[PDB]
DNA sequence: GAAAGGACGAAACACCGTGCTCGCTTCGAACGCACATATACTAAAATTGGA
DNA sequence: TCCAATTTTAGTATATGTGCGTTCGAAGCGAGCACGGTGTTTCGTCCTTTC
RNA sequence: GCUCGCUUCG
């Protein structure tokens, strides 16, 4: 699978749409599970345990969805969830479980839950100066000046 | 009605204040941006491209094509600079030693200088004295550098500061995570253990885990210099008004005008003769474009860093074409003339164009003895006397003499060749036109380029000069022969 | 620190004037210098230099120290000039935590720098007599109560007091009185029995003399850090954990200093008994909350002991590092997108990593992940390790490993925020200056109404104000007003990120 | 210095350029001033 | 090989990412209004020293009517060193 | 130029300059090495210290402080080459008095 | 002996990579002389350990 | 508690690999100038088959 | 016209 083929590669072409759909569906499932756990409000420990979703559970859910024809292994969904973690949207915890319906890792199970971001977008990105690509060439007197800036002009006009 | 503005002032230069320019000042000074790597157009006229190298908006180098910025010919065009933007910053080979020095002076974490408050105050009081000379400045820099290199920990933020040295060519290595023979610090242990994923995916990282110190590429060095407090700038012995620490790393290249880069249009073949600086700038622009293309196409980091090092080397060769630490595979094939080579040497600007330069109104001839002349007199041939002219101003005393000189013309030996009027500076050749009418219209103040006549003080020299007596001012006497004749008694000074 | 100098220059010009901002910038750039050399280098008269130095030392911006031969040297505090921008946030937090009386107290303390308790209570009473009406007068009793309540909470602190001249070296007076600081009477208010009523601006011997007070910015910084930590832990787990950590930080405020890697540990019993009774939470619920917060991979709190039931401690430096990491990942996400933020978090969690490993772990196709990596390299968001096989350091025979340094990136982000606020102030001043003609026109046409408001006020002057050509220019006036409002809002909101980065940079240094 | 004088194209301080010359023109330093009637 | 560019890149290149809108609420608006009030009230404060006007054209009877009057704060010379007394 | 086939003039070498210095003839040295060889009139801005053209400074976008100055052309070439080398010579002009 | 429709090949622009067909590969210094930077290492100062 | 040994700590002092210089000029000539590696478009000329 | 090499000249 490493030198050729793969669940994502189709005829030597990376399927960005496929991984995007996988990420969106997994995030929607995790968000719905977290919402149900929050609305259950039975007990904080029980809420956290119910918000957690095992890799096998979400893998079976994706298989039930059947978006694509190619068979997706458990480690494929694990890598998709890891990419989602790298997106700053979900959180994974390794708990101790000897054996169960997953049986993937010896004595360890990975549980994934949708988590809200830490802080809202900062104030720097709300200003055109923070997102400027030619910020280095900024100067008081010159061709690129804050007085005659086009970015701030369009931002204030909008 | 009319505003009073001064026409001309007798301005005299007092002193030259050397310094550096920031990239913003480079953009402000330059007129156009050079982005095209080619020189001429595809058409058979081979006109220079627009916004590229050899563009006439940065001056002119041909007698027929005038400058586009200022509507003047080659003789009146002073030239205009341009600015070229670099994708990645490069170390300035001229200030590279200064860059290393500053990196040794300041901390690599908080950008503050490695000096306590008492030592800071002492150095400030020692620097505040008037009449500070260059030798005193260099000695103070040496002392402060030694006292900064004595310390190893920062008193401002507490971060460790190891040795900073030069590895390879134009590369700086800071030994932050040095090997400690005694009990190791937590910082170096965390740094060593942070390579877990790298070792898992690449085992070769584990044996080469040692000698993995910090590499100060131009990006990190520029970012550090941009955060240096202005209070510590005078402590670095650098004048704040002259320049800033961020100016030592160049991001824009000032392409000089066409006056410094003369271009020869060799119509005998299908090519033009250009200096080395034009080719170096072309190669630099090509390297910038290639780096941008690789960044867009997503190339490997190894080839990206190779292109960055090649750009740094080409910029260094453009500044100084004679380096030592150039790799054999990166060594140039031919020899190019950089700015350093154009400045230094026997044929440089200082020795070949500033201290000693060629002049006009001079001749060179073989000598022959003539004892019938006085020791303060020298015989000049008629042929040379008709060429070397002296500008005499028309006054109330020599008016009737200059009239006859103009009447004789450029053919008879006693006479003149050119007349410059007082009102208009348009020269008039005496070989054409009625010379009698010009002589009758000789106003006071006019300049007459008279021939070398008897009594004119003239310098006479032998080019191999040992003492000052090798060149003496004599009185010229014209003779029909073709040699410089003088009294043989003056042979001993000239040897 | 060129951006810092520019920001301080802009602040001093907007707040104090021109002849004083030059002296301030000279002091910041050149450091400690005697008065005569300052006057010589600046190029102005001696009296203007003296006035600038006095008005700067009044607001605690500069300090004077003695040296050899009895010379006095003045050194400016760039940090204080930078904290000057946080005045609106200080006033807002003192209005939130206390009543409007403390709000006016802190406002007067910040606008005057150093004042006595009698003076500040008199000014607060005079200003609050305008807020209310119907003959109600403002007494000094409640104002003094609010002042001492602010004092015991360390929000206001006594300025350094000059030692007694008679007891300490009686004889020739020194050039400088050499003000010293005493922690005994640092927060001890004087006993002032005199009271009074504030005047309503009709326009028709000091017991506490020598005791000057000022705003303790360290307490405000600690309160802002506590609020940020509480908001973070609220966004992470729940509001109950936020209330728990708020109670813990409130208990730790008094028993701890402003700079410590760890606070004083607390037990579960005292946290339970100190928690507000509004929460129906038992002992076991608090124990579960503490033991689940201790297992957080962010390490906000720590056990650090087992005695006294549940003994726990709070990690302040770790929390500030986590906040700085969140700020950096947020700015990366908002500047280069979510995929670049994913790559950044990948290269942050994995201390050292290469391009192929990044592509394998992030599942981002080629020709795009390398592009974002190079873009982050060009902006100093990370540094290459460049482990060489040979000391030649040739690129073809070495490995390049990506690694994000939080300290250098935080310093670069702080410099960027400084320059951003400087550019915002410059743009606001430019918009104000370019429209000053319409501003003066509107001021005149509105002062026509402001004049003769009641005395000799005929109705024939109300239908001619909008008759002038100012009516179509009212649109440009509104655009200028909303632009200035948005610029000020952005300048204020960037100050939060500035505070976070400055706290992270300060708490990671040792100052040895 | 002499070298910078030669480079910049100005007369050097050594030699004949050490001193300055003045013109013995018929003049009257501090000439009589016209009195002000209004002041 | 990379292509040649005839015109320089734009002075302000466009970006697909826009700044996040500012935070809203009573607190931010109150802080904005308070900052504006401080700007308006600190210029008239005696600590705000203005540039001393000079070169008066003439003296007039209206000078007393147009004479700018403003109370001046008295610095505490006990804490301030002796070198700053007028 | 250099050669006779190129119709060049004679060269006052370094040792000739040394002899002229030893004689003390400042005006003759000035006329030989500046007036008669590479005399030129440049425009220098008194504000930034840079070289202007046609009585105009592009750096400061003004022409009030621009003043004419006599100079050897080789010296102007050296100044331009140094400006190309990031070694910016800033000339502070003043009256001849 | 003249001719033509199609075919090949020879010459001149021209895009791409980087002056050498492949990846190798040498010699010699050019000669003095003042900066140096690495190492190295010597010795003493200081503090821990035995009596 | 005090004298003796171990270490470390910096400074100093003898090398060894760097960079910098090596007279003034004057006059002639011969050479070659960046290109070349070949892939492709264009033009022309000539193997047989036709009058 | 730029460069380099040779060659001479004192
Ligand atoms: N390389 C040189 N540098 C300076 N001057 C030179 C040089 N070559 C020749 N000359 C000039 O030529 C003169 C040398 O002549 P000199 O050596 O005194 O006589 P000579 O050539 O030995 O004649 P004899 O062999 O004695 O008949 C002196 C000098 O001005
Ligand atoms: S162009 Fe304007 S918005 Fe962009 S960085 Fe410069 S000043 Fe800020
Ligand atoms: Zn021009
Ligand atoms: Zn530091
Ligand atoms: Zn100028």
């Amino acid at each position: 699978r490493s030198v050729t083929g793969g669940a994502w590669y189709s005829d030597q072409d990376f399927e960005s749409e496929f991984v995007e759909v996988l990420n969106q569906q997994c995030f929607k499932f995790l968000q719905s599970k977290a919402e149900t756990a929050r609305e259950s409000k039975q007990n904080p420990m029980i809420q956290r345990n119910s918000s957690f979703a095992s890799s096998h559970e979400v893998w079976k859910y994706i298989c039930e969805l059947g978006i694509s024809k190619v068979e997706l292994s458990m480690e494929d969904i694990e890598t998709i969830l890891n990419t989602l973690i790298y997106d700053g949207k979900v959180e994974m915890t390794i708990i101790a479980a000897k054996e169960g319906t997953v049986g993937s890792v010896d004595g360890h199970m990975k549980l994934y839950r949708a988590v809200n971001p830490i802080i809202p977008p900062t104030g720097l990105v709300r200003a055109p100066c923070g997102l400027c690509p030619v910020f280095d060439d900024c100067h008081e007197g010159g061709e690129i000046s804050p007085s005659n800036c086009i970015y701030m002009t369009e931002w204030l006009e909008f | 009605k009319e505003q009073f503005r001064e026409t001309d002032v007798a301005k005299k230069i007092s002193h030259i204040c050397f310094g550096m320019k920031s990239p913003e000042e480079m953009r402000q000074q330059a007129h156009i941006q050079v982005v095209s790597k080619n020189l001429y157009s595809q058409d058979n006229q081979h006109a220079p491209l627009l916004y590229g190298v050899l563009d006439h908006r940065m001056g002119t180098s041909e007698k027929d094509r005038p400058c586009e910025t200022c509507g003047k010919n080659l003789a009146d065009c002073l030239g205009h600079y341009g600015y070229i933007d670099l994708e990645l910053p490069c170390f300035h080979v001229g200030y590279f030693r200064a860059v290393i020095g500053i990196l040794q002076m300041i901390c690599k974490t908080c950008c503050h200088i490695m000096l306590s408050q008492e030592e800071k105050k002492q150095f400030l009081d020692y620097l505040k004295r008037p009449g500070l000379t260059y030798l005193q400045k260099r000695g103070l820099k040496k002392k402060i550098s030694d006292k900064c290199r004595k310390k190893n920990i920062c008193h401002h933020c507490g971060a460790f500061n190891g040795t900073v040295k030069k590895c390879g060519l134009l590369k700086i290595i800071h030994e932050k995570y040095k090997t400690n023979k005694k009990v190791v610090d937590p910082i170096v242990s965390n740094f060593l253990q942070s390579f877990e994923t790298a070792i898992e995916h690449n085992k070769e990282v584990e044996p080469l885990l040692g000698r993995a110190q910090e590499n100060l590429n131009p990006l990190v060095v520029l970012n550090l210099f941009k955060r240096i407090p202005a209070e510590d700038v005078p402590l670095l012995l650098m004048n704040p008004e002259a320049g800033k620490p961020s100016d030592l790393i160049l991001t824009r290249l000032l392409v000089p005008p066409l006056c410094i880069r003369p271009s020869v249009v060799s119509d005998l073949k299908s090519g033009t003769n250009e200096d080395d600086l034009t080719m170096k700038l072309t190669e630099i622009i090509f390297l910038n474009d290639v780096i941008k293309k690789h960044r867009i196409s997503g190339a490997k980091t190894q080839m990206i860093m190779e292109d960055w090092d090649f750009l740094q080397l080409q910029c260094a060769l453009y500044i100084n074409s004679e380096l030592s630490g150039i790799p054999l595979n990166m060594a140039p094939k031919k020899w190019t003339r950089g700015f350093v080579q154009r400045l230094k040497g026997k044929q440089g600007r200082f020795r070949g164009n500033l201290s000693g330069k060629r002049v006009d109104f001079s001749g060179r001839t073989v000598i022959s003895p003539d004892p019938n002349l006085r020791i303060d007199e020298v015989a000049v041939p008629v042929h040379v006397a008709k060429i070397l002219t002296f500008p005499e101003k028309v006054n109330k005393a020599n008016i009737n003499f200059l009239r006859k000189l103009v009447q004789n013309g450029p053919e008879v030996h006693p006479g003149a060749n050119f007349i410059q009027q007082r009102h208009t500076q348009m020269k008039r050749f005496l070989k054409y036109g009625n010379r009698e009418k010009m002589a009758q219209e000789l106003k006071y103040g006019d300049i007459v380029e008279r021939h070398l006549i008897d009594g004119d003080v003239v310098l006479f020299n032998r080019q191999p000069s040992l003492h000052k007596l090798s060149i003496m001012a004599h009185l010229a006497r014209v003779k029909p022969h073709r040699t410089f004749r003088f009294n043989e008694c003056v042979c001993t000074p000239y040897n | 620190t060129q951006a810092e100098i520019k920001l301080c220059s802009l602040l001093l010009q907007e707040h104090f004037g021109e002849i004083v901002e030059k002296i301030g910038v000279h002091l910041i750039r050149t450091g400690s210098q005697p008065l005569r050399v300052i006057a010589h280098d600046t190029g102005t008269s001696l009296d203007q230099v003296k006035k600038a130095l006095c008005v700067l030392v009044q607001h605690n911006l500069v300090s004077y120290q003695v040296h050899k031969r009895g010379v006095v040297e003045y050194e400016a505090q760039c940090s204080r000039v930078l904290r000057m921008l946080r005045y609106p946030r200080y006033i807002y937090t003192t209005k939130t935590l206390y009543s409007d009386t403390g709000e006016l107290i802190v406002e007067e303390l910040l606008l005057n720098g150093k004042l006595t308790m009698s003076a500040v209570v008199k000014k607060v009473a005079d200003r609050l007599t305008e807020t209310m009406e119907d003959g109600k007068t403002m007494d000094y009793a409640e104002v003094s109560n609010t002042f001492v309540r602010l004092a015991d909470t360390h929000f206001v602190q006594r300025c350094p007091s000059v030692p007694t001249t008679e007891n300490s070296d009686p004889g020739p007076p020194p050039p400088a009185p050499t003000l010293v600081i005493n922690e005994k009477d640092m927060y001890l208010v004087p006993k002032l029995s005199l009271i009074g009523k504030g005047k309503r601006r009709r326009s028709s011997p000091i017991p506490d003399d020598g005791i000057y007070w000022q705003a303790n910015l360290d307490r405000f910084h600690q309160h802002f850090r506590d609020q940020a930590i509480v908001s973070a832990v609220a966004n992470r787990m729940d509001q109950t954990s936020s209330e728990i950590v708020r109670t813990m930080l409130r208990m730790s405020e008094i028993t701890t200093s402003s700079s410590a890697p760890f606070t004083q540990p607390l037990s579960s019993n005292e946290i339970f008994r100190s928690l507000p009774v509004g929460y129906n939470i038992s002992k076991q619920v608090l124990d579960q909350y503490l033991t689940l917060l201790a297992d957080d991979p962010l390490e906000f709190v720590g056990k650090s002991g087992d005695s006294g039931g549940g003994m726990y401690v709070i990690n302040l430096h770790k929390a500030l590092a986590s906040l700085a990491t969140a700020t950096l990942e947020s700015v990366v996400q908002e500047r280069f997108g979510s995929r670049c933020a994913r790559i950044f978090r990948l290269v942050l969690q994995k201390k050292h990593i290469e391009q192929k490993q990044v592509e394998d772990f992030a599942m981002i196709p080629a020709k795009e992940a390398k592009d974002m990596l190079y873009k982050m390299l060009s902006e100093n968001f990370m540094s290459l390790q460049e482990i060489p096989k040979t000391p030649d350091h040739a690129p073809s025979r070495t490995f390049y490993l990506y690694t994000v340094n939080i300290l250098s990136a935080a310093r670069m982000l702080l410099h960027r925020c400084y320059k951003s606020i400087a550019n915002l102030i410059e743009r606001r001043q430019f918009e104000t200056k370019e429209n000053k003609r319409l501003l003066e026109k509107s001021q005149r046409v509105e002062a026509i109404i402001a004049s003769m408001q009641a005395t000799g006020a005929e109705e024939a002057q109300l239908q001619e104000i909008e008759e002038m050509i100012t009516a179509p220019e009212r649109q440009q006036l509104e655009t200028l007003k909303r632009n200035v409002n948005k610029l000020d809002a952005s300048e204020i909101q960037v100050d939060e990120t500035i505070f976070l980065l400055e706290s992270y940079i300060e708490c990671t240094m040792k100052r040895q | 210095g002499v070298s910078e004088c030669i480079i910049m194209g100005i007369p050097m301080n050594i030699g004949t350029g050490l001193f300055k010359l003045l013109h013995k023109a018929d003049r009257d330093p501090n000439p009589p001033k016209r009195p002000l009637i209004f002041d | 090989l990379p292509d040649v560019v005839l015109k320089p890149p734009p002075l302000f290149p466009d970006t697909d990412y826009k700044p996040v809108p500012l935070k809203t609420g009573e607190g931010e608006e109150y802080m904005l209004a308070l900052k504006q009030e401080l700007r308006e009230t600190m210029k008239r404060m005696p600590y705000f020293i203005e540039t001393p006007e000079e070169r008066q054209d003439i003296e007039r009877y209206s000078k007393r009517y147009m004479k700018v009057y403003k109370e001046e704060w008295i610095p505490d010379w006990r804490r301030l060193p002796r070198e700053m007394m007028p | 130029t250099e050669g006779r086939s190129r119709d060049g003039g004679l060269r006052l070498g370094e040792m000739e300059r040394d002899c002229l210095i030893g004689y003390g003839a400042s005006m003759l040295l000035l006329e030989r090495l500046m007036i008669s060889s590479d005399a030129f009139e440049v425009d220098v801005c008194g504000q930034c210290g840079l070289l202007g053209y046609s009585g105009w400074c592009h750096y400061c976008k003004s022409s009030c402080h621009v003043s004419s100055l006599r100079i050897p052309y080789a010296c102007k070439l050296l100044f331009q080459e140094l400006q190309s080398m990031n070694i910016i010579p800033r000339l502070k002009l003043s009256k001849y008095n």
